RNA sequence: GGUUCUCCCCGAAAGCUAUUUAGGUAGCGCCUCGUGAAUUCAUCUCCGGGGGUAGAGCACUGUUUCGGCCGAUGCAAACUGCGAAUACCGGAGAAUGUUAUCACGGGAGACACACGGCGGGUGCUAACGUCCGUCGUGAAGAGGGAAACAACCCAGACCGCCAGCUAAGGUCCCAAAGUCAUGGUUAAGUGGGAAACGAUGUGGGAAGGCGUCGGCCUGCGCGGAAGAU
RNA sequence: CCUCCUAAAGAGUAACGGAGGAGCACGAAGGUUGGCUAAUCCUGGUCGGACAUCAGGAGGUUAGUGCAAUGGCAUAAGCCA
RNA sequence: UGCCUGGCGGCCGUAGCGCGGUGGUCCCACCUGACCCCAUGCCGAACUCAGAAGUGAAACGCCGUAGCGCCGAUGGUAGUGUGGGGUCUCCCCAUGCGAGAGUAGGGAACUGCCAGGCA
């Protein structure tokens, strides 16, 4: 049991962030591809979603999944959020570890000038 | 070879309770806090903002949540 | 085959049921299919007389009310704990 | 809607406080007193509350 | 123990929380007068609630029994995989109610209540025995009925009438009103004393018997069934 | 002073009513992050057969959560760093 | 706008349990070694680094199987507020509210948004 354990572990913060009702940035990390979504407090709509699979940002990337790809996804999400007006969404690690690609993506997102 | 304690729901559904009001002071957790509802150390559900009180069943385990909606 | 005479129900409730039982009558219900169920009234004496035959449990019942043929089968019957009387029957249209 | 006559038949001495309040709401004071009341579900329920001592001209 | 003139309006309680307390001390509840204030409060209709009682069920905690602890069947105050009516809280609504609601102030009274209906505990599931939660009457309610008989039934007396209708209860005389009618039961003065058992007493009813002889059920009578000038 | 009933599904509501326990303890058994989270049972083990330990499974909160007892408790209110 | 796959919510057994079949186009999954970021209360056990080198083993998506489980009528039944009656320990009458279980029936779920492959 890997996916079930991951979902169960993430559910802690997933429910914790709901009490305060703030927009949340979640990241789904896979070796083949990486995705980053901004979810409104309602939980049924995503303000902005970025994926490594699409060729908009994968043209300059040798492979869809790597540290450089994570940084590119983070910067794309950050710039899109800046031009959309997210107003300092909170962050969630989706039950992952904040030491590798997750940390790289978070640092890339914060580089643009975000305050999360 | 004592003195009874007061339990049960103090504020039911539809009451426009005030912030900090004790909706239910129960033994443990008969109902779980939802939106705009806290949980004290003694497992007491207290309102966080003015509004109407509602009870709703949600979750795979079918557990009742006490929630507060706009007045 | 067999001819059954019944009456159309007009009142629904425990009071109506008690009236039927006290007036040598008893209600019954016929359902089965996408159509709405029909509540009918049958006299107790005739049903008691007809229950004696062993073919009752093996024959499809025919009901004629207001000149309409209904082909039903006995789905369930209700029997008093100690009084040999019939009070209600649920039937399924076949 | 159509109105009805409600008349008090029996006394309300030994009746419960709920029945006394129901009679007060209907508007019946003495035995044999008759009042005119519009027919509504609330009035019908009020009548059924104390039906044992009120006569209704349906 | 006593507390002296009259009239009018409203009109209780004998309950709950503390005592080296049990006859008393504090607060609330009950009564009255004044002031101020919200369709305030009450009945009823609809709506949103937590129920876990009746009913049901053994899935949860348990019990007896059955085939030889395994499975099944019944059952329960410290049993519910379900689940009423009723009660409680809140929202909306027509109608009625002399604001009947709430807050403050002046004045209190009372602090051994009794009986009955409804559902339980207790008691030998013998007692017109005992305690509880709710309601009613008396207490503080006159009048009619049960012969009298506070606790029962009907019904709440502002005064006067040699007027009418009716509730409970009655219509042979005492004593107002049916020796009224219809279809039955009783032979015992049962009515007008009482349950268990027993019985060739009777009408009626559904089922028996190979013209036949009998069984089962309901109604009313008999000893137990016995109150002292 | 607390743990369920009689107590008639709001609270409350009886008779040395039916019932025991605390009158402690942890100064860590407190707070925070990451991860993990059975009990029970079948089967293999030198004995181990279930019962002195471990790993392949059925099963998902029946274990536990300091206490006599109680509810709720796997996003465990547990259990490793 | 149709089929398929992942992520984020509502719904919490009409979403579940058992059985047969199908999925490598994309996606998802199995994994090599880790002396490198990271680590085991021992184990690269879990997370992290480079994919098609092979595959769909197991999990997961979908179709059928109504076998189990779930929901679920109408009706009846038990119960009960109110007033009354009886042979008053208990039952009945007029009225209002109404069980559980089972039967008919359903279902092998549905719905909102984003992303990707094939059309």
């Amino acid at each position: 049991d890997k996916k079930s354990a991951r979902i169960r572990r993430a559910t802690r913060a997933r429910r914790k962030l709901q009490e305060l009702g703030a927009t949340r940035l979640v990241v789904h990390r896979t070796p083949r591809h990486i995705y980053a979504q901004v979810i409104a407090p309602n939980g049924s709509e995503v303000l902005v979603a970025a994926s490594t699979v699409e060729k908009a940002i994968a043209e300059q990337l040798k492979y869809t999944g790597n540290k450089d790809a994570a940084a590119a996804v983070g910067k794309a999400v950050a710039e899109r959020a800046l031009e959309k007006g997210i107003k300092d969404v909170s962050f969630d690690r989706s039950g992952f570890q904040y030491h590798g690609r997750v940390q790289a993506l978070a640092d890339a997102a914060r580089e643009a000038g975000l305050q999360f | 070879t004592s003195e009874a304690k007061r339990l049960g729901v103090k504020r039911f559904g539809g009451e426009s309770v005030l912030a900090g009001s004790i909706i239910v002071r129960q033994r443990g957790t008969k109902f779980h806090a939802g939106a705009n509802v806290g949980c004290g150390r003694d497992h007491t559900l207290f309102a966080k903002a003015d509004g109407k009180v509602k009870f709703e069943v949600k979750g795979p385990k079918n557990r009742k949540f006490i929630s507060i909606e706009a007045e | 085959m067999f001819t059954i005479n019944a009456e159309v129900r007009k009142e629904q409730g425990k009071g109506a049921s008690r009236r039927l039982r006290a007036a040598n009558k008893f209600p019954a219900i016929i359902y089965g299919g996408k159509e709405a169920p029909l509540a009918i009234e049958l006299d107790h004496d005739k049903v008691m007389n007809m229950q004696a035959k062993a073919e009752f449990y093996s024959e499809v019942l025919t009901i004629v009310v207001d000149g309409k043929e209904i082909k039903v089968k006995a789905q369930d019957v209700q029997r008093h704990p100690y009084k040999p009387k019939l009070q209600h029957i649920d039937f399924v249209r076949a | 809607a159509k109105t009805i006559k409600i008349t008090q038949t029996r006394s309300a001495i030994g009746r419960l406080p709920k029945h006394k309040a129901t009679l007060l709401g209907l508007g019946l004071r003495r035995i044999g007193h008759t009042v005119e009341r519009e027919d509504t579900p609330a009035i019908r329920g009020m009548i059924n509350a104390v039906s044992f001592m009120v006569k209704v001209e349906e």
